[PDB]
């Protein structure tokens, strides 16, 4: 027999064998996230490490079929999924070391302590204060204190490690047959075989680059106002043509410019549109949001929510005699039980969230019929898009107003629209230049362009040339700021939000074009419409089967990430900050310095 | 001449598995299939060949009665025509089947906490199975062509798998109760007029 159909049949064997174990596994660490004690830790760690060993001999069993005989699709790519080998690759000392750095740098970033010289016997966190001091302060110099200080402690503190860090990483991509540890991220966007759809490791960066040029003339003229307005605050130290300093802009790192609403708004004399009174005056609950959030998906021609999910989900947080960690998550445990698990009270902003896993869940209940290696998104954005482009359209004042919460006189004008969007940008056009960056760093030093004695200085150097973000004290290659934030230290990939970003922008312009909507892209909500639906379910049906290219041709006409839907959603704030700037200075010079 | 008894078939305390189903005659009594027909407690009530409600008024050479435990998808592969590791290699309905197929949920009785690893099934063969024929067999089965002599190892499985029925899983993942009827009408005398 060919070992065409000995694969196949390892392949059903390994399937029916595997689910089990995964829901076992599930079920145990869904009990301890629920209710925290040591047995539970006991049970969660037990059940996982039988489930790696499980994958691990499977996967060793599995290496033994050539793939140069399939001529299947779908069995090469479950077979490739299978035989990848993992830190298995290398010697006993080089992983025992490995994970021993890779937990201690978490272990670090998570227990960072830091000490005032006014006060030395009280000292405090990165996460409830210090995050609080950077994003709800008005003052210069505590600012610029506790970002120095936070940045050059846990810096000079991690980047001994981080830098062989760097090498051992790199041989284990090596190893597996990659040029450096930047094509091992980049290999999930990769796709061969199919004639007409292949996509190589290295075009995604002739990509990603070749978007951002388009998307620096809508950006500079912003970071023109935010600059503007916030001389107003801080008139001392900001500069007509410079840059921004960092401590200025809300979060420790500068992720995103959403703490900046209070200092930048258009015209702050008119009112946001907030609906958490008139839902505490309903007397809301946490049954009527999610009643509301399924309902919002049963209009669009979507399944409804399981049983189980009612019964067993945790809605509310369960009181004090029982804890919880209650980060909003969307559970897929296998063998079709699906659940929520949410700490939710009555606001404006779990109306949204409540959508966003909601998504989610649409999203696993879709591609459950599918092997079970084949069981996630087309690649690692595509969840995160179809999760944001359900608040996006529950966000809307005319999805408010048919629900019921906003009294149907509430009129909008160009105002409460440019604050719309203006709130909408910070957010959302203010994180790609900082992503692409940051990524674009990591590539270069992975891939080897930037010498060990000049890496924190192209870092800056990049910041000046992309983001436009000037340093207030000067660093040497002694620190490592780059380090700092949480995904780089704890080894995630980043470029998972860029292209969620120009993703979720397609399927938005895509769905609400087919949708029968004119007007300005921002006010199209999808409600009442299962011509737009069954357009998106005939993607989410997929999974991993089939590239991503042709699971995005589908639904937007395109095989590749374009930009036109972004520029076309913030047209209308384009038009108004080309005029707000028609006499300031728009971009920068790297010419000015802050000390 | 006498109620025959439904009540050991249906309402029994254990049922027996797909790959050994339980397999029992009916013979010489009166049937009364309109407390089957209209129990509602049924969750798939399909017969094919003979009309659900005119099957009183009807004589019978030969009637008998198979049960299982099956999952919640699987029920559809019990029928005529389908194919799948059930219709293939567990149970064989004919392509000229004239019965009836009941199924309906168990997980108040079927399933407990920590799982009920005890329904089992045969997943691998070497060949379908022509309609209505027992397979019990316990051998290894080979994938590829090289021996591995009554042992286990490469491209050599158990054929036999186990059910996992957790009281959580989903109405797919769930036990089914399945009992098939199946009538054979010929000129011998009557057995079961109901």
């Amino acid at each position: 027999s060919t070992i065409e159909e000995q694969a196949k049949t390892f392949l059903d064997k390994f399937n029916h064998e595997a689910e089990d174990l995964f829901y076992q596994s599930s079920l145990a660490s869904w009990n301890y996230n629920t209710n925290i004690t040591e047995e539970n830790v006991q049970n969660m760690n037990n059940a996982g490490d039988k489930w790696s060993a499980f994958l691990k001999e499977q996967s060793t069993l599995a290496q033994m079929y050539p793939l140069q005989e399939i001529q299947n699709l779908t069995v090469k790519l479950q077979l490739q999924a299978l035989q990848q080998n993992g830190s298995s690759v290398l010697s006993e000392d080089k992983s025992k070391r490995l994970n021993t750095i890779l937990n201690t740098m978490s272990t670090i970033y998570s227990t960072g302590k830091v000490c005032n010289p006014d006060n030395p016997q009280e000292c405090l966190l990165l996460e409830p204060g210090l995050n609080e001091i950077m994003a709800n302060s008005l003052d210069y110099n505590e600012r610029l204190w506790a970002w120095e200080s936070w940045r050059s402690e846990v810096g000079k503190q991690l980047r001994p490690l981080y830098e062989e860090y760097v090498v051992l990483k790199n041989e284990m991509a090596r190893a597996n047959h990659y040029e450096d540890y930047g094509d091992y991220w980049r290999g999930d966007y990769e796709v061969n075989g199919v004639d007409g759809y292949d996509y190589s490791r290295g075009q995604l960066i002739e990509d990603v680059e070749h978007t951002f040029e388009e998307i620096k003339p809508l950006y500079e003229h912003l970071h023109a106002y935010v600059r503007a307005k916030l001389m107003n605050a801080y008139p001392s130290y900001i500069s007509p043509i410079g840059c921004l300093p960092a401590h200025l802009l809300g979060d420790m790192w500068g992720r995103f410019w959403t703490n900046l609403y209070s200092l930048t708004v258009p015209f702050g004399q008119k009112p946001n549109i907030d609906v958490t009174d008139a839902m505490v005056d309903q007397a809301w609950d946490a049954q009527r949001i999610f009643k509301e959030a399924e309902k919002f998906f049963v209009s669009v021609g979507l399944p409804n929510m399981t049983q189980g999910f009612w019964e067993n989900s945790m809605l509310t947080d369960p009181g004090n005699v029982q804890k919880a960690v209650c980060h909003p998550t969307a559970w897929d445990l296998g063998k079709g039980d699906f659940r929520i698990l949410m700490c939710t009270k009555v606001t404006m902003d779990d109306f949204l969230t409540a959508h966003h896993e909601m998504g989610h869940i649409q999203y696993d209940m879709a591609y459950a019929a599918q092997p079970f290696l084949l069981r996630n998104g087309a690649n690692e954005g595509f969840h995160e898009a179809v999760g944001e482009i359900m608040s996006l359209s529950a966000a809307t004042p005319k999805h408010l107003k048919s629900i019921g919460l906003l009294s149907p006189d509430f009129q909008e004008d160009n105002e409460t629209e440019i604050n719309f969007l203006l709130k909408q940008a910070l957010t959302i056009v203010g994180t790609l230049p900082f992503t692409y960056m940051l990524e674009k760093w990591r590539w270069m030093v992975f891939k080897g362009e930037i010498p060990k004695d000049q890496w924190m200085k192209k870092w800056w150097e990049m910041k000046r040339e992309i983001v436009g973000v000037v340093e207030p004290v000067p660093h040497d290659e002694t620190y490592c700021d780059p380090a700092s934030l949480f995904h780089v230290s704890n080894d995630y990939s980043f470029i998972r939000y860029y292209t969620r970003t120009l993703y979720q922008f397609q399927f938005q312009e895509a769905l609400c074009q087919a949708a029968k909507h004119e007007g300005p892209l921002h006010k199209c909500d999808i409600s009442n419409s299962t011509e737009a639906g069954q357009k998106l379910f005939n993607m989410l049906r997929l999974g991993k089967s089939e590239p991503w290219t042709l699971a995005l041709e589908n639904v937007v006409g395109a095989k590749n990430m374009n930009v036109r839907p972004l520029l076309n959603y913030f047209e209308p704030l384009f038009t108004w900050l080309k005029d707000q700037n028609k006499n300031s200075f728009v971009g920068w010079s790297t010419d000015w310095s802050p000390y | 001449t006498n109620l025959c008894p439904f009540g050991e078939v249906f309402n029994a305390t254990t049922f027996a598995s797909v790959y050994a189903w339980n397999r029992k005659r009916i013979s010489n009594c009166v049937a009364d299939y309109s407390v089957l027909y209209n129990s509602t407690s049924f969750s798939t009530f399909k017969c094919y060949g003979v009309s659900p409600t005119k099957l009183n008024d009807l004589c019978f050479t030969n009637v008998y009665a198979d049960s299982f435990v099956v999952r919640g998808d699987e029920v559809r592969q019990i029928a005529p025509g389908q194919t799948g590791k059930i219709a293939d290699y567990n149970y064989k309905l004919p392509d000229d089947f004239t019965g009836c197929v009941i199924a309906w949920n168990s997980n108040n009785l079927d399933s407990k906490v920590g799982g009920n690893y005890n329904y089992l099934y045969r997943l691998f063969r070497k060949s379908n199975l022509k309609p209505f024929e027992r397979d019990i067999s316990t051998e290894i089965y080979q994938a590829g062509s090289t021996p591995c002599n009554g042992v286990e190892g490469f491209n050599c499985y158990f054929p036999l798998q186990s059910y996992g029925f957790h009281p959580t899983n989903g109405v797919g993942y769930q036990p089914y109760r399945v009992v098939v009827l199946s009538f054979e009408l010929l000129n011998a005398p009557a057995t079961v007029c109901g």
